């Protein structure tokens, strides 16, 4: 009988560790926490008690990772709808991207 | 005030699980196969 | 445990079977008994016996 | 923050403000002659009598 996540996660597999890297987004994977985004530093002093910290709505906004105990942010990578700027296929097929 | 509110519960109603085993996404799809996932994502896009 | 040939009724709803070595579980409650021969259907999440 | 975004609007505020001051300037100047034809211009007391 498991529960999923009622504690800090104490029973892990087999797979083996990867060296981290910082600034860069990339797919993580903290004790079964799978997201996306950059891991920056953080100035978010926590007490030794927590593992994680939790953003609004279910968002995972900090976690300290294994074999290191050094506090890592959680920011996701930048996103954004692209548009087009066209005067008309009539005139000019030249585009400006916002 | 009241787009304000509209937006807070627009994020917020992400973390009902509409049936669903768990709201977040990722770990459903991580410990999941999909011909029994699909279930739960069918639950979890209809509610949102 | 998944490759042991020895079971034949590894029978996992939650999380599936295939894919189990790659989250990292908190706590595990390993329960163990003996039971009379069919009565494999009764332990599984609703049907009563 | 999850995929929702806020547009900015056309018209910034000093944009408004030089529009609202536009229309406060027509009026003080002009009376309502501004808002039907050309700006015809009038001495203030006259205006308000
Ligand atoms: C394209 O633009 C020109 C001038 O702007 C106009 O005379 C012409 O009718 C336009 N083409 C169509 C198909 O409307």
């Amino acid at each position: 009988s498991f529960e999923l996540l009622h504690a800090p996660a104490t029973v892990c597999g087999p797979k083996k560790s990867t060296n981290l890297v910082k600034n860069k987004c990339v797919n993580f994977n903290f004790n079964g926490l799978t997201g996306t985004g950059v891991l920056t530093e953080s100035n978010k002093k926590f007490l030794p008690f927590q593992q994680f910290g939790r953003d609004i709505a279910d968002t995972t906004d900090a976690v300290r990772d294994p074999q290191t105990l050094e506090i890592l942010d959680i920011t996701p990578c930048s996103f954004g709808g692209v548009s087009v700027i066209t005067p008309g296929t009539n005139t000019s097929n030249q585009v400006a991207v916002l | 005030n009241q787009n304000a509110q509209a937006l807070n519960t627009l994020v917020k109603q992400l973390s009902s699980n509409f049936g669903a085993i768990s709201s977040v996404l990722n770990d459903i799809l991580s410990r999941l196969d999909p011909p029994e996932a699909e279930v739960q994502i069918d639950r979890l896009i209809t509610g949102r | 445990l998944y490759n042991s040939a020895s079971f034949s009724t590894f029978k996992c709803y939650g999380v599936s079977p295939t894919k189990l070595n790659d989250l990292c579980f908190t706590n595990v409650y390993a329960d163990s008994f003996v039971i009379r021969g069919d009565e494999v259907r009764q332990i599984a999440p609703g049907q009563t016996g | 923050f999850n995929g929702l975004t806020v547009l900015p609007p056309l018209l910034t505020d000093e944009m408004i403000a030089q529009y609202t001051s536009a229309l406060l300037a027509g009026t003080i100047t002009s009376g309502w002659t501004f808002g039907a034809g050309p700006a015809l211009q009038i001495p203030f007391p006259m205006q308000m009598a």
